[PDB]
């Protein structure tokens, strides 16, 4: 994913 | 310790309420969402879809107030036995001032999820003292294709539904994977990698287990929603899909907060798709540099994180960890 999500 | 308030065990046919405290996965990954619901329905549970299911607000499911309302409606519903996040994201911590902790205390339920939902799992435990569960989120965990979903499901039942004598041994899964495939649709079989836990630093520790997703913990640290870490606690931490720079920051965050002066031992989850930034270092090697000359028993590559399969882990209860022999036992009841 491009994201920094948890 | 004395007997304390505890949630009722899950029963077949119970209602699992699902909510989206951050990312709108029920809109953006509909196939895996529908597959996950069907997996649990086929097993005989009922699913109560929270009020933001299917809604979309870009990076989130809805406004702060809308998401608090979604979760509180499940907390206040006496027909719901288990409250499960659909997925994490980043923004669960926004809800914390607005959650009906009094209603939860009045009618405790199994609160389960992982990653960003750590903010809520620890917030509820901090405010109510009721153990919460680091474990499956609906879409990542129960939307997984066979075979791994069946192992995750087995551990979920063993911990939340089956009666367990104490000490309760947490068995090591035999196989694992973190492959970045088969999200919405299956294209091939994931590798059944032989699984092990790691004895990073020998020894044993017995204490209350506290923790969850370490990246998420930094968004609630210091607040009324972060349980105080106490002398002798066992720290459980995991991060997923991050890099060496990120986890060094988080490990030093714990160090400068004195956490490693208090804890008796550390359980470190596997790190899904870890980016070592070219160093070829393992997450536990970076942690051990941060620890410097402080020796702490440490069991790593624990299967309670974004890798498959996932163990369901009670938080806030006494545990024994044996890093030398790579065992974990739960020593205190977590459900009725
Ligand atoms: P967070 O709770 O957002 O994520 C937990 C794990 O779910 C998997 N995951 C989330 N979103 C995706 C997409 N879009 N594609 C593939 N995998 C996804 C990862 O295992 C996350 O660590």
């Amino acid at each position: 994913r491009t994201g920094n999500a948890n | 310790s004395n007997a304390m308030p505890l949630p009722k065990s899950l029963k077949y046919g119970d209602t699992i309420g699902i909510y989206s405290p951050s990312s709108p996965v029920t809109y953006t990954s509909p196939k895996r969402f529908e597959r996950a619901k069907s997996y649990l329905l086929q097993k005989g549970f009922h699913i109560l879809e929270g009020s933001l299911t299917g809604r979309y607000d870009y990076y989130r499911s809805g406004s702060i107030q809308e998401r608090a309302k979604e979760l509180n409606a499940l907390i206040r519903n006496p027909n719901v036995s288990c409250i499960m996040s659909t997925i994490g994201g980043m923004n669960s911590n926004s809800l914390l001032p607005y959650i009906d902790y009094d209603a939860f205390q009045n009618n405790p339920k199994i609160m389960i999820g992982y990653s960003d939902a750590t903010a809520l799992l620890l917030g509820i435990y901090a405010k109510t003292g009721i153990p919460t569960f680091y474990g499956p989120a609906l879409v990542p965990s129960f939307g997984e294709f066979e075979p791994f979903v069946d192992d995750t499901y087995k551990y979920f039942l063993e911990t939340l539904l089956h009666d367990q004598a104490l000490p309760y041994n947490i068995k090591q899964p035999l196989f694992w994977s973190d492959e970045f495939i088969n999200w919405e649709e299956k294209t091939k079989e994931k590798e059944l990698r032989p699984n092990n836990w790691i004895s990073v630093t020998n020894g044993q520790a017995t204490g209350r287990v506290i923790g969850g997703n370490l990246n998420t913990i930094q968004g609630i640290w210091g607040s009324p929603y972060m349980p105080c870490i106490q002398e002798g606690d066992i720290l459980f931490i995991e991060d997923s899909s991050k890099d060496a720079a990120t986890i060094e920051r988080s490990f030093s965050f714990l160090k400068i907060n004195g956490v490693f002066d208090k804890v008796s031992g550390i359980i470190l989850g596997k790190h899904e798709q870890f980016d070592d930034c070219g160093t070829n270092r393992k997450p536990y090697e970076i942690l051990l540099e941060v620890l410097q000359n402080q020796r702490i028993p440490l069991l790593a590559d624990f299967d309670c994180c974004h890798t498959h399969p996932m163990i369901t882990m009670p938080i806030g209860v006494q545990v024994k960890m044996d890093a030398t022999n790579k065992t974990i036992h739960i020593l205190e009841k977590w459900k009725i």
